[PDB]
């Protein structure tokens, strides 16, 4: 058991992940409004991932899931540099919360097909996750319709389960 | 059901009538109609027990009112166990008879009752000298056509003092309902003799001879000390209504003694530990202790002035004495004692319990009327309390800020800098009039007052009538004080005020100030922008014509409402 | 983890309410803990005891969460509970409550018909304002189907996602078009409703949907021809709440069309005549029938037939019967006006009942009943009723006699006769609202008032403890003075006023401890206006203003001051800004 | 002044009824409880009701609403001092007062109401004479219902001869949230139970300041009793002239004395709370408790109740001496050390979580409020000193004394 | 008891 | 009561 | 429409609440106690309809069992008591001899009964049978 979040913006491909992660297809999927749950069950260690989008509407309601959450996944799009400003804006906002202290991060750079996509580096320095404290930041490029680098990401974060 | 009821109470065996007795009474206890079994039940009353008399008493007790005619199957039974050597049963009798409130029967009780007015063993005296006061209660002339005023002041002239207790608190009783024709008061022979009946009579009787004591005055200094120096050690007493009568008939007669003397002194130390250790009693008797100290602390404020810290609350008092323990505690803050008043009522604005918390906040209030050394830290307090953002106390606080700055109009003017930034999303029409007028009175030190005021005129046609009457007055008084950047803000509140507004007293001080404002508006500064006069605070001190009466009524109901004695009995 | 039977059956138990709160407490700590666990085995008993928790007025406000977790499962008995959790524990504005979006658009294409069933009641009992525009594109997909359990609940969940957004009821048009032909009962009667919602709502779809009247006018005639059912038969009579729904919907059609007003002329001369009213259930649908019959423009042989059941309707001895027929005539007052006014010893009847509705709905049809020929007679019976109500209807019946005697009052000396009879009777009943109403109707009136201000005078001089009569008489003392008093500019033989005691009562109204203080701004505005209407005995009133400077009311100690300088600085321009307050409508 | 001394219960039906003078009609007491309901669900509740022109003086014991009516301007203190004895005699005669003993004791509670009082007049009500005469199991009423000594029946005879006496303190405090110390008074109680033979004449005698003061010995250890309330046994002008203690005792449990003083001294038991509370996450409570009192005596089952939020869940105790028990029924954690010696500092640390969506009401701040027992130690330092039992038999009986120290409302203000 | 009663009798 | 007394002085005149 | 619904006891409790409309929870308590007390404060030939405030409450004793309505002012009234009736019918033909401790116990079961019957203020099925039959095959499914 690890209870996981996949925090971050709309159009990130976070149902994407979770429906690439569970079931292993990309399957049509709506902008999700409210929530999804899907028990992944990887390298033998039942990850419930509560997949929340992320709607200017519902960002509020991400302190409702920080609490006994064992670690985040906070998704951002290599594919908008005009919202990695607010995407640092929010990562910022998040992870200086009481709640949800003892949570390691995995950052996805998700949706790598275009070379207006970053790569992991001027993510992460664009981001600012050298400026963290007490954290486990890792930050993963992975490829959300393809599969590539997602068992990676969980491969490190299973590492990450027991100390 | 009932008739095999009757059956088993027409019975000759004894342990039938008497489970019958017992089953109508308990009949009666859960509240049946049983009044239709009375002149049965009459038939078996005249038995050997005493353990069954007592019940049969009972429900003739109950059923004489509702059964009047066939209540004159008891009197010859009455008179009949009115001459048994057992006094228990003669006094159970004796109770009986003036229980029994039937107009047919009460001509006939007055030969045994004045058979044992005079009688040997003072159980039955005592029980037939409160009876006479349930006698004079029915019939008033019968009583003195019988003469029992003169056998029952004769009881006070003897030994056995439980006797005198009763036949004093029953005395008292008759000269109540008396028009005060033939007084029933004495000498300061028989006070004395009184005052040595007070050390021996139990803890009951202490209170009806020192209720007597409530209507007699002395008339030198020397007898009033004789008195007070045998009433003042009753203020060592446990029963909490000893005490307080104590100080009943002590703060009476402090009234007659001399200042210069230090017999003033000394009394008035040691009346104020027992006034103190009253509210260490049981939380019902907190309520008439602490109306009674709001009573003598308008008095005699010489007693407690130095002790603010017992009427501080506890958390688990009950509402009505924590409603109780803030107005004594706003009736002794004095220079002295402002940091621990306010230090105490800043933590009593963090409640839950809202008529408290408003209670807390007007106790801010009063007490910054009263004293105005610390008026600046009750202000201080209140922003304190205004920047939590907590709804009822904002609307509150804004109140008791309007009733300060009315008083203490000088040199407040760096508190509505921090006023004017409120969120005026205010709600209760109580604390709008109060925003609106520190907006008009000051509107020079708030530089954008013309701004503000356009959130309050949207809806100005259905507020209520104090805000739409407060707006009017402050904008127009902040026309006359600057009347450039609010040209078209005065008329348009005219043109909201008389045109589309209802309101008659709207109406008329809208036209008066259109009037006033196109006829002169340079006189106008001398007509509305005054200096208006200082403001006579309410004196909620009570009327001394009223006050010199109310402290001879101390622990009774006549200084729990704070009302005169005839204003709410009927 | 104890069952939700062990809960109930420990709270019966408990005896006090604080000792109840107590038992409330002691499970609800560890309903608490076992949501901290994170259980998925015993997760529906904790709602379910969460449930009854809340039910019985406690706070349930965390176990809002743990019913979006029960929501999103894979089993339906933590669906079953969990959308219970959601229609009682959420609501609009909870604000927790938009997770629940993405869990409903999952559950309408789940594949069971019952999971679908769930998706569609709690958003149709408890969606808000924002969820149904991220909804209504898959409600209407399930109003498209063919499977019956799901029409019907996709047609009450259309009303719901048109009533909380009204912008949204035409993407539902293309979605009703010809549905009227269900063979089931239930798909027709949600069908129904949402027909009726969306001619409620909207003109532009009556001219759509006054063309399907004769459709439902056959189904009502062939709801009504076949005259037994096993199912849908309540006491003998077939299918009630479809038969006050179409007629409900005939209602709501037609009321200003002529056409259909003939098309649907036949079913309710039908019903009007051919129904069983012996048990409760025919006079619903007769009372249906007489509300169809009333608003539509009608046959003139039909209203005399309705108005012929309402007369069989009032003589009733069952109550519900005689609150229905008063609530219809209520509701008939201005169409077929004449006909209502010969049940008049009837209704007054009702006043004397011994109800709370009945004798209120017999004041209100009174109230609307009277015009411009009964208004002399009938004031007198409600003049009395006005001193026989309970203290619950002064209020109400003081209030209707000025709004009934402004309309259709015969002259204008008896109308303030009325008025200030009413104001001496009723006194603490009348609302506040009342006296700008009075005031301006006595300013309207420009020829009667010393016959006016005579009375308040000798009104207020009883009594002053009535907070409208004083606020009524201070301002007609302040404007009509000089009528009062007349010429009595030194003193005169006594006559009835005395231009002292006139100021003596104003001087008492000010300084009795029974006054809201408006009454009070009142008496100071006329006792400044009373420096101008008085020439007699001025500069007496100079004191009590200059005395009233320090008093501790705000707007008081406003108005006394600035009275006062005016009092003092400006003695000849006092009387040059106190001229008569012009009249309005 | 009381007119009709009625029994309620939770629910506004009549337990027992008893009227004495007929003032108030019998179906006044069908409105109290709709009354009550009305006054407490606007919170202008208060001991006096008023429906019209009939007052409802009213106590509420554990069942029971012992309302007792009146109409005139009745004496308020002699009506609420009679309805706690009423309350007294029936604990006395019951040893539970619930509504299990009133419809099962109507042959003596009706006897009760008959004896206790007569036309609104309490007359006797001294529960161990009023047991020789009313009884559950009648001769002549005693001489002692008669007499000055009313509380006293003569020719009680015991083979020993015993005086046991209870000097029982009771610290009250309430120290403010900024940490200094408010109110910190001593309420004593000198609870004797007396087991002699006769009618004796005690002299009890304090250790007094002012009778100290009178003799000559103002520097040793005397106790400044401010206040003293005795018992009606204590005869009181012989305690007002020279501060004599002279009282006929009763036989059996009574309070003797109750006095009252204050004190500028450190508080007993002094909890050093903080709260860590995280909004919407987590609160911590690092509460020590250092013992101010001596090395020698050992505080027995102290009991530091700490007020929790409502809604906390899934907590942790991390203590050093002493078990936690967190008794959510009232919302608090009752930190329970048995042995708690002088001197020393025991320290705690609770952890609790939090709900994320926050609540719907504020809650207020309870204070934390210890209960704390420890014996032979009495905090004010009063010492009895002797105890002359003086009787025309003449016997040698046998004195005993002891000391405890208690709490009172021995509360501390909170965050 | 007054609860055991069934409600409507069929 | 589960404490043990102690026994004062008679006389003390 | 209806507005809500509660089933409470004799003695005030209540036993049963649906909102239909969302009014915050402070006026969910100050509107069932002040409902609670008028209906326990009426007599008995009292025509079963308070005037409350712009609706039409309806309520129609059964046992100790009371029930209430709310239907909007526009609507028929009687058939709203028949609705009550028709819930009554319906939580005995589920239960079988329906009592007041079986609404007490299973009241998550009363609420599916009225969650099959009434949802969103109107009625979903007007005959008696295919309610039954569709809230047993929805338990039948377990
Ligand atoms: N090329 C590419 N496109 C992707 C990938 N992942 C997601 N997308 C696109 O991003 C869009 C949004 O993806 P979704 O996961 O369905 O929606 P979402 O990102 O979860 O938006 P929210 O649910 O509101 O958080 C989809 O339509 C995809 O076309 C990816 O890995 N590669
Ligand atoms: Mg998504």
């Amino acid at each position: 058991e690890m209870r996981i979040l996949m925090v971050g913006l709309d159009a990130a491909g976070k149902t994407t992940i979770l429906y690439k992660l569970k079931l292993g297809e990309i399957v049509t999927t709506i902008p999700t409004i409210g929530f999804n749950v899907e028990t992944v069950e990887y390298k033998n260690i039942s990850f419930t991932v509560w997949d929340v989008g992320g709607l200017d509407k519902i960002r509020p309601l991400w302190r409702h899931y920080f609490q006994n959450t064992q670690g985040l996944i906070f998704v951002v799009d290599s594919n908008d540099r005009e919202r990695v400003n607010e995407a640092r804006e929010e990562l910022m906002r998040m992870l200086a919360e009481d709640e949800l202290r003892d949570a390691v991060l995995l950052v996805f750079a998700n949706k790598q097909d275009l070379p207006n996509a970053m790569n992991a580096a001027e993510i992460t320095d664009k981001l600012g996750l050298h400026s963290l404290r007490h954290r486990n930041w890792y930050i993963q490029a992975t490829c959300a319709t393809s599969g590539d680098g997602l068992y990676e990401g969980l491969d490190w974060l299973s590492n990450q389960l027991r100390n | 059901e009932i008739f095999e009821l009757k059956a088993e109470l027409n019975s000759d065996k004894k342990e039938k009538k008497k489970e019958a007795v017992k089953k109508v009474i308990a009949s009666m206890t859960v509240g049946k109609d049983v009044s239709a079994l009375f002149p049965d039940v009459v038939n078996c009353m005249q038995t050997d027990n005493l353990e069954l008399k007592k019940l049969v008493y009972l429900y003739l007790m109950n059923y004489a009112k509702s059964q009047p005619d066939m209540a004159i199957m008891a009197v010859n039974t009455f008179v009949k166990d009115c001459e048994d050597p057992n006094p228990l049963i003669r006094a159970l009798a004796v109770r009986t008879m003036g229980c029994i409130r039937v107009d047919k029967i009460t001509e006939y009780l007055c030969e045994p009752l004045r058979k044992c007015l005079k009688d040997e063993d003072p159980y039955v005296r005592k029980t037939a000298a409160v009876c006479v006061a349930k006698l004079h209660d029915i019939n008033a002339q019968l009583v003195e056509d019988q003469g029992f005023l003169d056998t029952l002041k004769d009881l006070i002239s003897d030994s056995n003092p439980m006797v005198v207790a009763n036949a004093v608190a029953a005395l008292s009783e008759i000269a109540e309902s008396h028009p005060s024709s033939n007084l029933l008061d004495l000498n300061p022979q028989s006070i004395n003799k009184l005052l040595t009946a007070l050390n021996e009579c139990t803890e009951w009787g202490q209170i009806f001879i020192l209720d007597c004591l409530a209507n007699y005055m002395p008339k030198d200094d020397r007898e009033a000390q004789s008195i007070c120096e045998r009433v003042t050690p009753r203020l060592s007493h446990a029963n909490s209504a000893v005490v307080l009568s104590a100080v009943k008939v002590l703060m009476k007669f402090m009234e007659m003694l001399s200042k210069d003397l230090d017999y003033y002194g000394t009394l008035l130390k040691k009346l104020a530990p027992p006034l103190v250790t009253l509210l260490s009693a049981e939380p019902e008797l907190q309520y008439v202790a602490l109306r009674n100290i709001n009573l003598i602390v308008q008095k005699r404020p010489e007693i407690l002035k130095h002790e603010m810290k017992v009427f501080f609350v506890k958390y688990n008092d009950p509402i009505y004495v924590k409603l109780e323990k803030l107005d004594i505690m706003i009736r002794l803050a004095s220079q002295a004692n402002i940091a621990q008043v306010l230090a105490e009522l800043r933590e009593y604005a963090t409640e839950v319990d809202v008529d408290f918390v408003r209670k807390a906040v007007r106790a801010i209030g009063r007490c910054a009327i009263k004293v105005e050394q610390s008026a600046e830290r009750c202000v201080s307090t209140l922003l304190d309390l205004i920047q939590t953002k907590v709804n009822y106390v904002v609307q509150e606080a804004i109140v008791v800020i309007k009733d300060i700055f009315r008083k203490y109009p000088n040199k407040y003017e760096s508190v509505i800098a921090t006023l004017c930034e409120n969120l005026d999303s205010l709600d209760e029409p109580e604390a709008r009039a109060a925003m609106i007028w520190i907006v008009g009175e000051y509107a020079e030190r708030i530089d954008n007052a013309d701004e503000l005021l356009e959130s309050f005129l949207e809806g100005f046609h259905d507020k209520s009538t104090q805000v739409q009457l407060q707006l009017l007055t402050a904008i127009v008084k902040l026309f006359l004080k600057k009347p450039t950047e609010t040209q078209e803000l005065v008329q348009q509140v005219l043109s909201l005020a008389t045109q589309d507004s209802d309101n008659p007293d709207l109406r008329d001080r809208g036209y008066i100030y259109w009037r006033l404002l196109s006829t002169d508006p340079v006189a106008a500064k001398e007509v509305v922008l005054a200096e208006k006069p200082l403001i006579s605070e309410e004196t909620d001190l009570i009327e001394p014509t009223l006050l010199d009466e109310l402290i001879c009524y101390i622990g009774t109901l006549a200084s729990v409402y704070h009302k005169p004695p005839s204003a709410f009995v009927e | 983890p104890i069952r939700l039977r062990e809960l109930i059956r420990t709270i019966r138990t408990a005896r006090t309410q604080a000792e109840e709160r107590e038992m409330i407490q002691k499970e609800c700590a560890a309903i608490r803990s076992s949501f901290r666990e994170e259980d998925n085995t015993y997760r529906c008993r904790n709602v379910a005891k969460l449930l009854y928790m809340h039910m019985l007025g406690y706070p349930a406000h965390f176990g809002q969460l743990e019913c979006l977790k029960l929501i999103a499962s894979q089993k339906f008995t933590d669906k079953r509970i969990g959308y219970l959790g959601a229609m009682l524990l959420l609501d609009e504005r909870q604000d927790v409550h938009l997770l629940m979006t993405n869990c409903i658009k999952n559950d309408l294409n789940h594949s069971t018909q019952f999971v679908q069933g769930l998706a569609l009641c709690t958003l149709g009992c408890m969606g808000s304002s924002e969820m149904c525009r991220d909804l209504a594109g898959e409600v209407e997909k399930l109003l498209k189907t063919s499977n019956s359990y799901l029409r019907k609940k996709a047609a009450l969940c259309a009303v719901h996602v048109i009533r909380k957004v009204p912008e949204l009821m035409e993407m539902f048009l293309p979605a009703t078009k010809n549905l009227l032909n269900e063979k089931n009962h239930g798909v027709l009667h949600t069908s129904v409703v949402l027909l009726t919602e969306m001619c409620e709502r909207s003109p532009d779809m009556l001219a759509h949907f006054r063309k399907l009247v004769p459709q439902l006018v056959r189904i009502l005639k062939n709801l009504i021809m076949s005259g037994y059912s096993p199912e849908h038969d309540v006491s003998g009579i077939s299918d009630p709440f479809l038969q006050v729904r179409i007629l409900r919907l005939l209602r709501i059609l037609g009321r200003n069309d002529d056409d259909s007003s003939e098309a649907m002329n036949d079913i309710l001369a039908q019903v009007a005549t051919n129904t069983e009213t012996s048990k409760n259930v025919g006079n619903a649908i007769l009372y249906e029938t007489v509300l169809t019959i009333m608003d539509i423009k009608s046959e003139s042989g039909l209203r005399v037939l309705a108005i012929n059941i309402l007369g069989r309707f009032l003589l009733n001895n069952d109550k519900n019967i005689r609150y229905v027929a008063l609530t219809s005539l209520l509701k008939t007052v201005q169409t077929d006006h004449n006909a209502v006014q010969r049940h008049r010893s009837t209704i007054v009847d009702c006043l004397k009942d011994l109800d709370v509705s009945i004798k209120r709905r017999a004041m209100e049809l009174s109230f609307a009943l009277v015009n411009g020929n009964n208004i002399r007679g009938m004031m007198k019976e409600l003049l009395y009723f006005l001193d026989s109500c309970e203290p619950e209807f002064k209020a109400d019946c003081a209030s209707g006699i000025f709004l009934a005697a402004e309309k259709y009052a015969p002259s204008k000396r008896w109308h303030i006769d009325t008025i200030m009879r009413v104001l001496t009777t009723a006194g603490s009943y009348v609302r506040d609202d009342a006296v700008p109403n009075l005031i301006q109707l006595i300013t309207n009136s420009v020829e009667m008032h010393a016959y006016t201000v005579q009375r308040l005078y000798k009104a207020i001089l009883g009594d002053y403890s009535q907070q409208p009569l004083v606020q009524v008489a201070a301002w007609c003392i302040g404007e009509y003075g000089d009528l009062l008093v007349s010429g009595q500019c030194e003193e005169e033989e006594p006559i009835q006023v005395t231009e002292d005691e006139v100021l003596d009562i104003l001087e008492s109204v000010l300084i009795s401890n029974m006054s809201t203080s408006v009454t009070r701004g009142y008496a100071l505005t006329a006792i400044m206006k009373l420096s101008t209407r008085f020439t007699c005995t001025v500069n007496r009133i100079k004191k009590v203003v200059s005395i009233y400077g320090s008093s501790i009311d705000v707007e008081l100690q406003q108005r006394a001051v600035e009275y006062n300088a005016l009092f003092k600085k400006y003695d000849h321009m006092r009387s040059a800004l106190l001229e008569r307050m012009p009249v309005m409508e | 002044s009381a007119s009709a001394v009625y029994v309620l219960d939770l629910k506004g039906k009549v337990l027992i009824c008893r009227n004495y003078r007929g003032d108030v009609d019998m179906s006044e007491v069908e409105h109290f409880m709709p009354i009550l309901m009305e006054k407490e669900e606007e919170g202008m509740l208060s001991p006096i009701l008023a429906h019209g022109g009939v007052r409802f003086m009213w106590i509420k014991h554990n069942n029971l609403y012992l309302v007792a009516t009146s109409k005139k301007n009745a004496c308020v203190s002699l009506v609420f001092s009679f309805l706690y004895k009423v309350v007294q005699v029936f604990s006395e005669y019951f040893k539970e007062l619930e509504e299990e003993s009133i419809r099962d004791n109507f042959v003596i509670i009706y006897e009760l109401l008959d004896e206790l009082m007569d036309f609104g007049y309490p007359q006797t009500t001294d529960s161990k004479i009023l047991q020789e005469y009313i009884t559950q199991e009648a001769p002549r009423p005693p001489a002692t219902v008669t007499n000055a000594v009313s509380w006293r029946s003569e020719g009680i005879k015991y083979r020993k001869n015993e005086v046991f006496l209870d000097v029982i303190e009771a610290v009250n405090l309430l120290v403010s949230a900024n940490g200094n110390v408010l109110r910190s008074e001593i309420v004593g109680s000198i609870k004797m139970r007396v087991f002699l033979s006769g009618m004796p004449e005690l002299r009890l005698g304090l250790n007094d300041k002012v009778l100290f003061d009178n003799t000559g010995r103002g520097k040793s250890k005397s106790v400044e009793l401010e206040d003293v309330k005795f018992h009606q046994c204590v005869r009181l002008s012989r305690f007002e002239n020279d501060r004599t203690i002279s009282f006929i005792p009763p036989d059996g449990e009574f309070e003797l004395m109750s006095y009252r003083l204050n004190t500028h001294v450190k508080p007993l038991i002094w909890i050093e709370s903080v709260i860590e509370k995280h909004s919407h996450s987590r609160i911590e409570y690092m509460v020590k408790a250092k013992s101010q009192f001596k090395r020698r005596s050992t505080a027995n089952n102290v009991e530091i109740h700490i007020p929790v939020p409502n809604d906390a869940d899934s907590p942790k105790f991390k203590t050093t001496v002493g078990s936690v028990k967190w008794v959510p029924e009232n919302s608090e954690i009752v930190w329970s050390v048995k042995s708690f010696p002088g001197g020393k500092e025991y320290l705690m640390r609770a952890h609790f979580g939090l709900p994320s969506v926050e609540a719907e009401d504020k809650e207020g701040k309870p204070p934390i409020s210890v209960k704390f027992e420890i014996p032979y130690f009495t905090t004010s330092g009063i010492q009895v000193r002797y105890l002359k039992i003086i009787e025309k038999s003449g016997y040698q009986a046998l004195p005993w004394v002891r000391y405890i120290t208690q709490n009172g409302d021995y509360q501390l203000r909170t965050q | 008891k007054g609860e055991n009663t069934s409600l409507l009798h069929p | 009561t589960s404490y043990d007394y102690c026994r004062v002085p008679m006389e003390d005149g | 429409m209806i507005h809500f619904i509660l089933l409470f006891s004799r003695q005030g409790k209540l036993r049963l609440q649906k909102w239909y409309i969302t009014l915050p929870d402070k006026e969910r308590k100050k509107i069932t106690r002040e409902i609670v007390q008028i209906i326990l404060s009426r007599g008995h030939r009292t025509s079963s309809f308070v005037d409350w405030k712009e609706l039409k409450l309806v309520y129609k004793r059964y046992a100790s069992l009371y029930f209430c309505c709310a239907i909007e002012n526009q609507d028929n009234e009687l058939l709203t008591l028949e609705i009550v009736h028709r819930y009554v019918e319906l939580l005995d033909k589920y239960f079988g001899n329906v009592c007041e401790l079986d609404i007490i116990f299973n009241f998550e079961k009363a609420y599916f009964i009225l969650d099959e019957f009434i949802i969103g203020g109107e009625i979903q099925e007007t005959s008696k049978k295919i309610a039954v039959k569709a809230i047993e095959d929805s338990d039948m499914l377990q």
